[PDB]
């Protein structure tokens, strides 16, 4: 993996689920689940649990 | 005394033809003594060239060599008490006279510095001689060798080749510094090697001044501090710093507090102090009129073209100047137009209503000659007045258009048709409406722009286009063009200039204004729906800032919809942020100003300060600019109203921060649409000078006039030396006086001494050692005719005419044969206007003064009642006259207007005449030429001529005969100013001048120093020296691309890796540092060359930056009189008025380094000192930094062990960096998310696209020479705009703006033209050479006509390759021409005659057929010479639409014609050949009358196929296959993948295959290269080798997946 901050929102450090090729927060996980299941940063599907 | 016998017989071969050489030689032969031999027998060679320039021009040489004051007193002329000069040749007659001086030089370096001194010495003779009542004509004669006619060029080199020993023998047998400059003057043709050793062999004398320099300038530097003593200093310093000055709060950085900034920005921007309105349209004045147009007409004919045809004949009939003035040649074709108007009134029942209010005449209005609305009835007064003044006016001018005239006319009867005044009143009484009113000097209803549907907003930009085009060609009007009626609340408009602009199929609008020119106007716009006029307002602007929108609805709506579509992650946010961007985009274009440019620039500093983590403390006190008017607030509520909207809401409004960043940075660059022009230059130079002078008198150093050659007085010196030791004052541990110039000398000691040891990452190793026309004056830069040209070409024209009527005795000037001389050498009645209309107003107002003083000179050439007191002579006439000293420079603002009418209105005397007499004999112009404006309506120029008429302008000497510094003026070729003995500060010759200018950058004015000719030569040495020094360094990146690339590759991987990367900048990095600092650095360097490991001497550099310490910076002359009329620079002047009151024209300094002079010599200083500071953090804060520098920008990337706890590092770095006067501007930002470097903003995980610089640069840079050259630059910038992945659609719509601006330019169309549309993959793989194939194979859309020429290309190309010759002698068959080379090749490959029948009938009309399109050998030679050898757009587009409709296309016979005459010379050929694409492809039968222009298109299609086979592929040949969803905003990077079938390294191989092409063309000027070099030399449209000698130069393309899966495929 790369750097240890969030790929989307950049300003969170703890409790991060390792997605496909990028870090990601619990806050902005939910503002992508309602739009799609396919992501819009890596354009590849992400873990569910 | 060994050649003393030879010399008298050597020069016996010059016959004393006059008295000039006869007394010279009889005192030569009678003196056999070398003590006067080399003075008096040396003064004949100066006497010999002196006769050549007096035999050349009209002249009488001064054989007495005496004064000017008594050469006028041999005539009866009273003594004027002139200054004292000696002229070297004259010619006097009447009350004018021709001075000529004479001097010959060899090198360019000290030739122009005699021209500039001689010309300044002669042009400061007029001011006592203008008062004498006489004007003179000055000339100079530059000679670059000895080219006499009276000798035969074989004896003069024997003189200087045998007198070159006689002075060495003369001063060895028997004065010091007057010797070797005489050698360098008497030396041969000097192709002289000039270098660092040129300084080395002079004298190096002293003054007992430079010791007081070194007493402050080298003292504390020892440079050899031990490397274990510095650590014990540094730990104490940090321990002092942290406990002393940090914790009591003096640090420059902080922790950014991300909530306070958004409250700070709302209080910054939303001007709740101001009282502006909420609606945007109400406040601005042009959006008002746009809203009135777009909702007065959106909610909702053979006589026409006959009228247009005869009016378009009236246009060409005006431009002749045949009717002896410019007044009746308006009224005459006025009479013609009004008779032809009433000649339509008698034809139909309804024509003047149904077809004339529907077109060209509104209520009581008429359209005619220039663009003039004339509004009938005043003509009826003026025409009746004209027939009243002359009883029979149309009886001679009725058909004076036959004799001395064209006599090609179509005016049947309207030449002679006397208009029945009793007939026009029926028409004039028929249509009457309210006359046009035009405003000078409260409720709202505007439908709330966010609440209008998504279609009619395009009807705002569409109307902005149509108004803006009429703004643009409101320059096209003639600039001379005085009206017929001359003369501030609200004015009803009698007649005016106007444009027309169409909106629908019934109605037009209008655009009324009074002034012509390029300056600001005061417009008004009406409508005309079906005959009814309706006013809609008045606004006030300047035209030339509105080039941008001119055809660009679809551009400005493709990028504002490209950009909004980025925000498909929050739909409810998108439908809000959409229509609030668009009003912004509209409002910026509708208001170009500096203030609403600068504020929009200042938001990219905010934005890095909101994503990153530490800003400088002073930034919010710098983003503010005072809104001077109530229109800069409308933008400063909607940008800020956008930034509060989507940066941070009170909730978690940071879902996808990256697109917010991209989308808002692209708003901060959306600034750039305003045209960089600095709207007026007399308010620009004052800001430039005032930005220069402020950091100087604050430190207190500026001086007045030095002597410009060495010496300085003591009082002038002491302020210099006090500034010097105040510079090096700066004790190391005081927190006061930290923002102050200077260097801490004890710390620079450490900085250079650790560099001596090899412990920095740079080291003093230094591979491959460095030790190996019109020229302006310097007080006015930015202008295009300086003072010195403008008398030079005048005096040259005076001499060129003064002889040509004394060759025969004409003694009369033709008033155009005197305007053929100037108007040629600055840049037959049709020829003059053919090259008169290609000027600019800036040159027109110079040309008129040239016409003035030329004709005044010629009027003075031939010559040998004040009781009109209505307004008094006593304090009005004589007062302004003596205050201004010329009649020439008179202003108009001391009087009223009507006195200009009435003091003109004295009756005729001997001051006037009648019968204006275009023969114009000489000796009468002083009374003839004033009548030319007595009869024309204008008055003021007649006032100036009537004022200029009536006299209203009022043995020791044998020791001294050898060249002493008093005996300098005895020779012309002495070369008085040669470098002989340089000093510590000067070079015995000059004082290293400079000059002022700005640079017209985007936000703020960058300055720019103009150097003179020696100054550039002495600056190249230091600059290239330090370039070689920094060549061996490791971390600079200014000139090396590769290290810059490594830094970019580092920053990309390092933001992805959790580092802390700063981004600094430096406020006034230019004007702060000092040349003495570079002296104090080069004292203690080593620079041991690895060839000979030794400490080299840099005294060639150490003695020449001392010169750079002491430059003489001039001042602009426009600010020498702008502060003179009426602000701390003005305070600085008006405290130097209280001294001895000389005007302050020369400023020696201490601390300049103007930007671009010592440029690379500070790039290593910003690398040496940067690495020293980079070492101070490896030892005091256990990290590992690395620090690039581009001489103005830095980045120091830091790893940390194991989050902004270590502010301590950064602030302490700031405190050290302030100790070397590298100050850190408050613009900088340091954090861990964003880093810039030279505007390439490198976010986490990506690169930021930055769309809106490329479009905004592509809509500009429309430069106009030929309409294919103009369709090359925009193809290049469309290659760059797709290098960063915009889309296809915006590229596909720049390519219609550029297309229609050509179709608007009269050109018609051609199959090449602008580049294609709907082009998708041909950006990555292939050049303009690939795309023109796709343009031409788009015509043959069934693709059944060009597959066969590709079949022929397959049969030729597999056989013209290797392994086979098969006519490699085809170099001749192409050179036949274009019509029959294809017939050669095709029947070479083989088919019937019927294929040649069905191929050669396709023809395109060429216009660059024989020659090229003329608007005042192929392009291959002029391109290859460029590998061999080494004003606004919107006023440069009108000269492309004025000199293209004129006589501009040529045949092979000598002459030119029109385009329409060619395009009238064509038939109609409906039979399916022309109906393929109309007006593009023709038949062969339809080009029957004009058949010398029809070339085939199939010839160039085969030409492109055989070029692209050379450069790539074997897939130029295949059938184009049919192409094959993803999200709109997933783009990724691609590479070229081009399969090249040549071998590389073509940097020389092209010239050595031009012997085997054309011997005479190489005379005057591989494996497959040569077959596609004659396919380029025969035409112009191929362009092959400029894409082979270089490379693709991007190779890194990024493309959208939905622009990459949609593209086509051509495999093999
Ligand atoms: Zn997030
Ligand atoms: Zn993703």
């Amino acid at each position: 993996y790369g750097r240890y901050n969030c790929k989307c929102c950049w300003f969170a450090d703890t409790n991060l689920i390792t997605c496909n090729d990028h870090y990601l927060c619990l806050r902005c996980h939910q503002t992508m689940l309602r739009n799609s299941e396919l992501c819009h940063i890596c354009w590849k599907p992400l873990p569910t649990s | 005394d060994e050649y003393v016998q030879e010399l008298k017989g050597l020069i016996r071969k010059h016959i004393p033809d006059r008295c000039e050489f006869a007394h010279q030689k009889v005192t030569f032969l009678s003196q056999v003594h070398p003590s006067p031999l080399l003075t008096e027998g040396f003064k004949l060679l100066s006497s010999l060239v002196e006769l050549e320039s007096c035999e050349a021009h009209a002249c009488q040489a001064n054989t007495d060599q005496r004064f000017v004051d008594v050469i006028l007193s041999d005539n009866g002329i009273l003594c004027p008490t002139l200054p004292k000069v000696i002229p070297d040749g004259f010619k006097l007659t009447g009350k004018t006279l021709i001075l000529l001086e004479t001097f010959v030089r060899v090198n360019p370096d000290e030739f122009e510095k005699k021209w500039k001194a001689d010309m300044s010495k002669l042009l400061n003779l007029k001011h006592d001689l203008q008062k004498s009542g006489v004007t003179l004509v000055p000339i100079v004669d530059g000679r670059s060798n000895y080219n006499n006619r009276f000798v035969a060029d074989w004896v003069i080199e024997r003189m200087r080749w045998l007198l070159i020993e006689i002075l060495k023998a003369s001063k060895s047998m028997l004065e010091d510094q007057e010797y070797q400059r005489l050698i360098h003057s008497l030396s041969n043709v000097k192709n002289q090697s000039l270098g660092l050793e040129n300084l080395e062999h002079l004298k190096r004398n002293s003054l007992d001044y430079d010791e007081r320099l070194n007493e402050s300038l080298f003292i504390g530097l020892k440079g050899d501090i031990r490397e274990s003593t510095v650590r014990e200093e540094l730990i104490k310093l940090k321990m002092w710093f942290k406990d002393e000055v940090f914790s009591k709060g003096l640090g420059k950085f902080k922790l950014t507090d991300r909530r306070e900034l958004l409250e700070s920005l709302s209080s910054l921007g939303a001007h709740l102090d101001s009282d502006v309105s909420s609606c945007p349209f109400c406040n601005n004045k042009l959006m008002e009129i746009v809203y009135n147009v777009t909702f007065s007409s959106v909610e909702r004919t053979n006589i026409e073209k006959h009228y247009l045809s005869v009016l378009s004949l009236c246009n060409k009939i005006k431009g002749l100047k045949v009717f002896n003035t410019r007044r009746n040649t308006l009224l005459f074709l006025d009479l013609i137009m009004v008779n032809l108007m009433v000649d339509i009134s008698e034809s139909c029942q309804d024509a003047i209503e149904s077809l004339r209010k529907s077109g060209l005449i509104v209520g009581q209005m008429v359209m005619l000659v220039n663009d003039r609305v004339l509004d009938i009835l005043e003509a009826i007064k003026l025409i009746r007045k004209k027939i009243g003044t002359n009883p029979n006016w149309v009886k001679n001018c009725s058909k004076i258009l036959e004799r001395s005239h064209p006599e090609i006319w179509l005016q049947l009867n309207t030449l002679i048709r006397q208009p029945d005044f009793n007939s026009l009143i029926s028409i004039a009484q028929y249509l009457v409406s309210d006359r046009p009113i035009m405003r000078y000097s409260k409720i709202c209803r505007h439908k709330l722009f966010q609440e209008m549907s998504s279609f009619e907003q395009m009807r705002l930009f569409k109307t902005l286009s149509s108004i803006s085009l009429s703004l643009i060609n409101s320059m096209k009007t003639s600039f001379s063009s005085r009206l017929l009626v001359n003369e501030f609340g609200n004015v009803r408009l009698r007649e005016c200039y106007a444009q027309r602009f169409y909106l629908a199929e019934s109605l037009v609008g209008f655009l009324f204004y009074q002034k012509t020119g390029e300056r600001s106007r005061c417009y008004s716009v009406y409508l005309s729906d079906n005959g009814v006029m309706s006013e809609q307002g008045s606004f006030y602007c300047d035209p030339k800032r509105f080039f941008l929108p001119v055809f660009s609805d679809e551009v400005l709506a493709g990028m504002c919809e490209e950009m909004t579509s980025w925000l498909d992650f929050d739909t409810g946010l998108m439908n809000d942020t959409g229509p609030i961007l668009r009003l912004l985009v509209l409002a910026i274009l509708c208001s170009p100003s500096k203030r609403n440019q600068t504020f929009l620039q200042g938001l990219r500093y905010f934005l890095m300060a909101f994503a990153n983590q530490i800003h400088h403390i002073d930034l919010i006190s710098k983003l503010v600019v005072e809104c001077k008017s109530s229109s800069e607030v409308v933008v400063q509520r909607l940008a800020v109203g956008l930034f509060i909207r989507l940066l941070g809401g009170e909730s978690d409004a940071s879902s996808f921060f990256s697109r917010r960043f991209k989308y808002l940075l692209n708003v901060s660059y959306l600034c750039h649409l305003i045209t960089k022009e600095t709207p007026d230059r007399l308010t620009d130079q004052i800001k430039c000078f005032e930005k220069f002078i402020e950091p100087k008198v604050k430190f207190g150093c500026a001086v007045v006039n030095p002597s410009l050659n060495g010496k300085l007085t003591v009082d002038q010196e002491d302020i210099m030396i006090n500034g010097l030791k105040k510079f090096f004052s700066k004790s190391l541990r005081d927190t006061e006086d930290v923002q102050t110039p200077g260097v801490c000398k004890e710390l620079l000691n450490y900085c250079v001494s650790l560099f001596n040891r090899g412990k920095l990452k740079v080291s003093g190793e230094l591979k491959n050692n460095p030790f190996r026309v019109v020229i302006p004056k310097l007080d006015e830069l930015g202008n295009i005719l300086s003072t010195y040209d403008k008398e030079k070409l005048v005096s040259a024209c005076v001499s060129s005419m003064a002889e040509r009527f004394k060759t025969k005795g004409r003694y009369n000037l033709d008033p155009e044969s005197t305007d053929y001389l100037i108007l040629k050498n600055l840049t037959s009645q049709e020829e003059l206007s053919l090259m008169y209309e290609t000027l600019t107003e800036e040159q027109v107002e110079s040309f008129n003064e040239i016409k003035y003083d030329v004709q005044v000179a010629l009027a003075k050439m031939a010559d040998n009642s004040p009781f009109g007191v209505m307004k008094e002579i006593r304090a009005e006439v004589s007062l302004h006259e003596v205050k201004d000293f010329d009649p020439d420079v008179l202003p108009s603002d001391v009087y009223k207007e009507l006195c200009d009418a009435v003091y003109k209105s004295s009756e005729k005397c001997n001051f006037f005449l009648e019968e204006v007499l275009d023969v114009c004999p000489l000796g009468l112009l002083l009374k003839n030429l004033t009548t030319s404006s007595y009869m024309e309506e204008e008055y003021f120029m007649c006032f100036k001529y009537l004022l200029i008429q009536g006299h209203f302008d009022q043995a020791d000497k044998l020791d001294k005969s050898y060249f002493t510094n008093a005996a300098l003026r005895n020779l012309c070729f002495y070369s008085e100013d040669s470098p002989t003995e340089f000093t510590s500060i000067s070079s015995n010759s000059g004082n290293l001048k400079f000059g002022l200018s700005y640079k017209e950058q985007v936000g703020s004015n960058r300055e720019l120093y103009v150097g003179d000719l020696n100054t550039k030569l002495m600056t190249r040495l230091v600059e290239d020296f330090s370039e070689a020094v920094g060549n061996s360094m490791k971390y600079t990146c200014l000139n090396s691309e590769k290290e810059f690339e490594r830094a970019i590759c580092d920053m990309k991987m390092a933001v992805n890796n959790g580092d802390l990367s700063c981004s600094y900048d430096h406020s006034k990095w230019g004007p702060t540092m000092s040349p003495a600092l570079f002296l104090a650095l080069l004292q203690m360097l080593e620079l041991r060359t690895p060839v000979d490991r030794s400490k080299i001497d840099l005294d060639s550099v150490k003695s020449i930056l001392k010169w750079h310490l002491h430059k003489v910076v001039e001042v602009p002359i426009n600010v020498a009189e702008a502060y003179c009329i009426g602000s701390l620079s003005e305070e600085f002047f008006h405290q130097t008025m209280q001294l001895s009151g000389q005007i302050p024209s020369h400023i020696m300094s201490v601390l300049d380094m103007g930007q671009g002079i010592l440029h690379n010599t500070s790039d290593l200083y910003g690398l040496i000192t940067e690495q020293f500071l980079c070492y101070a953090l490896d030892l005091l804060y256990d990290v590992i930094p690395v620090s690039y520098t581009s001489s103005d920008d830095q980045i120091t990337l830091v790893k940390t062990p194991s989050a902004a706890e270590w502010l301590e590092m950064i602030c302490f770095h700031e405190f050290l960096s302030s100790k070397l006067n590298k100050f850190v501007s408050p613009k900088s930002v340091i954090g861990t998310f964003v880093a810039e470097f030279k505007s390439r903003f490198f976010v986490m995980g990506e690169e930021t696209p930055l769309l809106t610089k490329f479009v905004s640069a592509a809509l500009h840079n429309v430069k106009c020479k030929t309409p294919t050259q103009l369709s090359e630059t925009i193809d290049t910038i469309c290659d760059q705009c797709i290098a960063n992945g915009v889309s296809t659609k915006i590229v596909a719509r720049i390519s219609k703006r550029v297309n229609q601006l050509i179709r608007y330019s009269g050109y018609g169309d051609t199959p090449f033209g602008a580049i294609e549309d709907q082009d998708v993959k041909d950006w990555v793989d292939g050049s303009r050479g690939y795309r023109l194939q796709r343009k031409i194979e788009a015509i043959f859309y069934d693709d059944k006509e060009t597959s066969f020429i590709r079949n022929c290309a397959r049969k030729v190309f597999n056989d013209i390759k290797r392994g086979r010759i098969f006519e490699e002698n085809l170099i001749n068959l192409i050179g036949r021409g274009g019509d029959e080379a294809l017939t050669g090749f095709l029947q070479y490959a083989g088919c019937s005659e019927q294929e040649v029948n069905r191929v050669l009938n396709y023809r395109w009309v060429n216009l660059s057929s024989f020659g090229d399109l003329r608007l005042v050998v192929p392009t291959l030679i002029k391109t290859l010479q460029s590998k061999l050898s080494r004003s606004s757009v919107a006023s440069g587009f009108i000269g492309f639409c004025k000199s293209m409709g004129s006589k501009c296309v040529r045949d092979g016979k000598g002459g030119f014609l029109y385009i329409k005459e060619v395009y009238s010379g064509i038939n109609v050929c409906i039979c399916e050949i022309c109906a393929l694409k109309p007006k593009i492809i023709y038949c062969n039968d339809s080009l029957n009358k004009v058949s010398q222009f029809s070339k085939p298109i199939l010839w160039d299609y085969f030409s492109l196929v055989l070029t692209n086979a050379c450069e790539l592929g074997e897939w130029v040949f295949s059938t184009v296959k049919e192409p094959q969803l993803n999200n709109q905003n997933f783009f990724w990077a691609v590479k070229p993948k081009v399969v090249r079938q040549i071998e590389d390294q073509l940097g020389m191989n092209h010239v050595l295959q031009s012997i085997r092409r054309n011997y005479p063309v190489l005379f005057d000027e591989l494996k497959f290269l040569d077959v596609c070099i004659a396919l380029d030399m025969m035409n112009e449209n191929l362009g092959i080798i400029s894409h082979l000698l270089k490379t693709r130069d991007n190779s890194v393309y990024i493309v959208k997946q939905s622009d990459c899966a949609l593209a086509h495929i051509r495999q093999s």
